[PDB]
């Protein structure tokens, strides 16, 4: 559509550009008499005003095109647009702070929420096109600013009134910050705009400053959608999350809109875990269902925002797969999961509303298992595809569970629990082991085998290793066990040496995660030859791992062989800078750090002593304290708040340490080769040298905190009023499941046969004796501020202080995880058709027990007045878990 | 563009004229063609 | 006077150990090195070397975890053959020269501006004027004149400042003490 | 003959860069499915 405005403004460029035709019409035509005559005076008068004619309409045209400024008075008008609504952000500021201003009781709370979101909606579609047509079009530039600053000045009106009626000081205050942060971040967003103009000979440097500002509207985008959804949340209102779905569903009706850059294996893991996520919260909410209605709100809210991030994941899928067919297949069914979700949202949002309805509650049993069904389906199309790592996926989920596993045996020999079973020693298990290992090795040799070829072959190699580690995870608790408790040392090396196999197998099939079917020529499947290779040097320490506990002369000898290995294989990974996803605080390093005071005491000592036992205690020392270190030198150092130089000055300081403790690991294998005292004075001054880097990580630790304070509480208050706390709130976690009845109904209760009372019991069981055992916790810890073993003085406070943080945690996490195995709980009496879900939450209720009791053994010992009743108590945890274990086993299957 | 032939024709208003005053026919009338393409690429841009 | 100034000094090095009075990081490290010149008298670089004493006398304990306490050992070389009073009237001078010296201050959490982040800053109020101070760099930013200042408001979490037409923008920070501020505030009633 | 074909040939891959610009922003995909082996074709009878 053309505009007669426009065409009005552009038309004097015409004039200059008509009559510069005008003026050179007739130049060369008294030109060409030029060329006929070349000497007449009247032709040199015409011919200097035919190009004074040119000129002066050169000197008009050009200026025209400065004086155009396309697009700088329309983004002027958006200045006083956002003066005007940062103004009203002034004053209501005010206001609201003083409580003065009246609301509107005509309007409503939540109509207003649902204005003010579908207005950032509008503003977030257009910024992403906005910064591309900044750059291309300048004329653009002034045609979008007219619709961006036109809607602030209503969603600023529509921000005072639901501010005004704001129940809560806090939440009414805090949602003019993000308005002013959202209209600060369009002013700068302004001032980057008008200042580049659109203009590509300007450089690179305003177009940073530009996607700073995309960074900044995005900034905006979140804290305008988090902080009003909750708030709507809050409520039962269902309305723009329901509008959320199909807003996720019309991006789908776009259809492809480019090639993507990563690959089809790469999105199509991104899908599956998210599909395992979503499937395992709305089985949650069947849990909450009858019980706590009013937990729902925020759930679906969660899997609104998730199913967006599930259309986004599959929106270049399509195009990614090699035939349309499957990609076609694909995208429906997204949206099948799209109009079953949403009638459950709009359902539950009703029954917040009406929390003693019970037929809308059945309504929401049959569609979330309609779901379920589909869900199956949105998988079965991806096993139907070869392209996919799609049992590596299960894989790596099952073996870190494997692993959690053997984070429950690790921690049964440290607190002491894992007694002798019976008649089995070391000479009964030592071969199942083995043979195991040798069916491994024959699964290592054909992973690069079928490096190259189909799918099926690939993912029956992949379900037959997690079988395999299965299988020898199970006869690793038979031979662990076997030693007995009296000497748990021996154990931790035990489980440790398959541990870290287990986590070099993990890393295995992350070789073959990038390489399906592919070739061998790439040096990732080289490291798939290499990495088998580094465990094929584990599998033969694990060879090596029997034959060093079978014998006592070689015992610490042979242990610590492995040590060493284990250590190069994470200092290769650690020399490498990798940010990791998790953030650490620079105090549980400094913790990490001074425990190398500790531990140069035991390792010297050790091998003083020419102890083979003392070695292993040591080398289980060792690997247990530079593990968790070199993740806290990565964690810690990549946390926003610490400085990116001094960062690399603790990593120097912190790959030396384990360099300078690797050379002390080397001569403490000469101690044990030669037995003379002038290899054991050695090591007294190489514990120095250790203690002198630790004395610069020390230093580096501490010019990296980006905290105010070095401690942020005192260490002995909180840690002991939380763990009275937590006391009563296991007991009031032992009187929820009498106050469960059983199920007489039939529409709540999806199972009603007699295991129910086997678990009820096993679940009563956990429940009367963990109600015990945080009280033989709670006299745990107040002979530890009775009899002073931890320590009050402020400087070993950064070291006590992460053990009392996690002296709080795990006290919390056991009432956490006996709060969720009774969530369980409720949910087995009435059926929860989730059979991994009763064995995950008495895992973890194993897995918390032997946390606390970690955690409780720091700095204390294992046969103290309490420590024995944490032991018989914690012992009667085991045995009603692993009860409950193997009924969850059959439980909804 | 227009800074282009602002240049070249700005030059061709001396280019043409002093060949007629020496009485350089080829080199005006080489001036001159040039000048008809400097025009060419003037107008269409001044269209867009 | 060597005594009255001392005593000035005094009060200024424990204004210092406390942190009610703010200093760069250079400043902390000169006036810890006067601190040393008072305490020991002159320096003697074979007297003064590492693991000597705990800077927690010296230095508060954002501070100690600096590590240049070797810097103020090279501020002890700045020290040289300089006398007790010398060193008292250079502290002196040295704490008048900087403008957080009997200003009443205190430590907020701001909004950045654009950036949805929270960050220290320093508030620093006089009879006639407001200051507002860097954290690390313990810069003065911006200046505001009490006469341009139109209103001010109290919560018990935040606070804010109302400039009128003459500023734009208002000034929010969280402030759990805000109302002693404002009472300061309207304690400067003489126009 | 050859200097006119490298002319010809140079636009054939101006074709195959604006089927690619056109099955990247095509709502349909039939025609872009179309337009896949558009280019495709093009290729076939250029190198033949």
């Amino acid at each position: 559509q053309i505009s007669p405005e426009g065409r009005a403004a552009m038309e004097p460029i015409v004039i200059s550009a008509k009559t510069m035709l005008e003026s050179a019409g007739g130049l060369i035509q008294t030109a060409r008499a030029l060329a006929v005559n070349p000497r007449d005076p009247p032709s040199w008068s015409v011919l200097a005003g035919h190009s004074r004619t040119v000129s002066d309409s050169i000197k008009k045209l050009i200026t025209s095109m400065r004086d155009k400024a396309p697009g700088q008075l329309e983004c002027e008008t958006a200045i006083a647009a956002l003066n005007s609504c940062l103004r009203d952000l002034d004053q209501a500021s005010l206001a609201a702070v003083s409580q003065q201003l009246a609301p509107r009781e005509g309007i409503s709370q939540e109509a207003l929420h649902t204005q003010m979101l579908t207005a950032v909606q509008e503003i977030s579609h257009l910024i992403e096109p906005l910064a591309n047509a900044a750059r291309a079009e300048a004329s653009q530039l002034g045609h979008k600013v007219s619709q961006m600053a036109q809607y602030f000045e209503p969603l600023t009106l529509a921000a005072v009134g639901a501010a005004s009626k704001t129940l809560s000081h806090p939440q009414q205050m805090a949602l003019l910050d993000q308005t002013k942060t959202l209209a600060e971040s369009a002013l700068q967003l302004l001032y980057t705009a008008k200042e580049a103009g659109g203009n590509p000979k300007q450089a690179a440097h305003t177009q940073e400053a530009l996607e700073e500002a995309v960074q900044m509207m995005t900034e905006a985008v979140e804290d305008l959608t988090t902080t009003l959804n909750e708030a709507a949340s809050a409520a039962g209102v269902v309305g723009g999350m329901v509008d959320s779905i199909t807003q996720a569903i019309n991006q789908l009706d776009e259809g492809p809109m480019g090639e993507p850059e990563g690959s089809f294996v790469d999105y199509q893991t991104t899908m599956v875990r998210t599909a395992k996520a979503i499937a395992v919260t709305v089985q949650e909410m069947v849990t909450k269902s009858n019980t706590s209605p009013e937990e729902l709100g925020p759930l679906a809210n969660q899997l609104t925002s998730d199913y967006g991030r599930l259309a986004s994941e599959a929106k270049p899928a399509a195009v990614a797969a090699e035939n349309e067919e499957i990609g076609s297949h694909i995208k429906h069914r997204v949206q099948e999961l799209g109009h079953g979700c949403a009638a459950l949202v709009t359902k539950a949002g009703a029954l917040q509303c009406s929390p003693s309805d019970a037929y809308t509650k059945k309504e929401l049993i049959e569609c979330a298992r309609r779901v379920s069904e589909k869900v199956s389906h949105v998988l079965a199309a991806l096993q139907a595809g070869n392209r996919g790592t799609q049992a590596c996926i299960t894989a790596a989920s099952a073996v870190s569970g494997i692993i959690a596993d053997l984070d429950t045996t690790i921690m049964f020999a440290t607190a002491g629990t894992l007694n002798r079973e019976g008649t089995e020693t070391f000479a009964d298990h030592r071969e199942g082991i083995l043979k195991t290992a040798k069916v491994l090795v024959e699964d290592t040799k054909v992973l690069v085998q079928n490096a190259a070829g189909s799918q099926e072959k690939l993912a029956q190699a992949a379900q037959s290793s997690v079988a395999t580690i299965t299988r020898l995870a199970d006869v690793v608790k038979l031979g662990a066990a076997s030693l007995g408790a009296e000497d748990p040392e021996t154990q931790v090396v035990l489980i440790n040496a398959v541990k870290d196999v287990a986590k070099a197998l993990g890393d295995l099939i992350s070789a073959t995660k990038a390489a399906a079917g592919k070739v061998g020529d790439d040096p990732a499947v080289w490291q798939l030859k290499n990495s088998a290779k580094v465990m094929v040097t584990n599998v033969t320490s694990l060879l090596k791992t029997v034959k060093a506990v079978e014998d006592e002369a070689t015992k610490g000898t042979r242990a610590l062989e492995a040590t060493t290995e284990h250590i190069r294989q994470e200092l290769a990974v650690f020399c490498s800078p990798e940010p990791p996803a998790k953030t650490s605080t620079p105090e549980d390093f400094i913790r990490m750090t001074k425990g190398i005071t500790m531990a140069t005491a035991k390792a010297v000592a050790a091998g003083n002593s020419c102890r083979q036992e003392d070695v292993i205690a040591t080398a289980n020392l060792s690997r247990r304290a530079i593990a968790d270190m070199l993740r806290a030198c990565k964690e810690a150092a990549y946390h926003p708040e610490v400085a990116p130089d001094v960062r690399l000055r603790a990593l120097h300081y912190g790959r030396e340490c384990a360099n300078g403790y690797l050379e002390l690991l080397d001569h403490v294998l000469l101690t044990l080769q030669k037995p003379s005292p002038e290899l054991k004075q050695q090591l007294t001054g190489h514990s120095k040298r250790v203690a002198g880097s630790v004395t610069e990580l020390i230093q580096a630790a501490e010019a990296m905190k980006g905290t105010e304070w070095v401690d942020p509480e005192d260490p002995t208050v909180i840690a002991e009023n939380e763990l009275l706390g937590a006391a009563a709130a296991i007991e009031a976690a032992a009187k929820k499941l009498e106050q469960l009845k059983p199920r007489a109904k039939p529409k709540e209760a999806d199972e009603s046969l007699n295991f129910e009372e086997q678990i009820l019991e096993a679940a009563k069981s956990i429940a009367a004796a963990t109600s015990a055992l945080v009280k033989a916790a709670s006299a745990a810890q107040r002979e530890l501020v009775a009899q002073g073993k931890v320590g009050a003085i402020p400087a070993n406070a950064l070291d006590d202080g992460q053990w009392s943080q996690g002296l709080i945690s795990a006290a919390r996490m056991v009432a956490a995880a006996t709060n969720n195995l009774c969530e369980a709980a409720n949910a087995a009496v009435q059926g929860h058709a989730s059979q991994e879900k009763l064995i995950s939450s008495a895992k973890q209720v194993a897995a918390s027990t032997a946390q606390l009791l970690v955690a409780c053994k720091v700095k204390a010992d294992q046969d103290s007045e309490a420590m024995k009743r944490l032991q018989a108590a914690g012992n009667a945890v085991k045995r009603a878990s692993d009860n409950l274990v193997k009924a969850a086993q059959k439980a909804a299957a | 563009s227009v800074m282009e032939n602002s240049k070249v024709l700005g030059e061709a208003m001396t280019g043409i004229s002093q060949n007629a005053k020496n009485g350089n026919l080829p080199e005006f009338g080489d001036a001159i063609s040039t000048a008809s393409k400097a025009l060419c690429g003037f107008t269409e841009a001044a269209a867009q | 006077d060597p005594v009255q100034l001392n005593l000035l000094y005094v009060q200024a090095r424990d204004d210092i150990l406390n942190g009610s009075h703010p200093v760069s990081f250079d400043k902390a490290c000169e006036f810890a090195g006067f601190q040393c010149q008072i305490q020991f008298g002159p320096h003697n670089e074979q007297k003064h070397k590492a693991g000597f004493l705990d800077l927690k006398d010296f230095l508060p304990k954002e501070y100690v975890k600096q590590k240049g306490e070797r810097k103020i050992f090279q501020a002890h070389k700045n020290c040289g053959q300089m006398s007790e009073i010398e060193a008292k009237v250079r502290y002196v001078k040295l704490a008048r020269s900087l403008k957080t010296y009997g200003v009443s201050f205190f430590l907020v959490k701001e909004k950045m501006k654009g950036k949805n982040k929270l960050v220290p800053r320093l508030l620093g109020i006089t009879k006639e004027c407001v200051m507002r101070v860097d954290e690390k760099t313990k810069e003065v930013i911006q200046e505001w004149n009490l006469t341009n200042i139109k209103r001010w408001a109290a919560s018990p979490k935040s606070f804010t400042l109302d400039f009128g037409d003459y500023q734009d923008g208002y000034y929010s920070v969280q402030t759990t003490e805000g109302e002693q501020i404002a009472q300061l505030i309207a304690g400067y009633i003489d126009i | 003959v050859l200097s006119a074909a490298t002319i010809v040939a140079k636009h054939t891959s101006a074709l195959c860069n604006s089927c690619r610009l056109a099955s990247a922003r095509t709502t349909n995909p039939t025609a872009k499915r179309q337009f896949v082996q558009s280019a495709k074709e093009v290729a076939n009878s250029t190198a033949n």
